[PDB]
C-alpha cells in the first residue's frame, strides 16, 4: 500500500476529508 | 506545501486537513 498522495489522488483525498 | 508533505513525504489526516479550502 502506497501512502503517498499525488496529483489527482491528492485532490480526491482533499475532496474526501474536507467534504468539498 | 501540500505536495511536499503529502506527495513527496507521507502526511496524516490532520496535516491534510490544514489545506481544506
Amino acid at each position: 500500500v502506497n501512502q503517498h498522495l499525488c496529483g489527482s489522488h491528492l485532490v480526491e483525498a482533499l475532496y474526501l476529508v474536507c467534504g468539498e | 506545501g501540500i505536495v511536499e508533505q503529502c506527495c513527496t513525504s507521507i502526511c496524516s489526516l490532520y496535516q491534510l486537513e490544514n489545506y481544506c479550502n
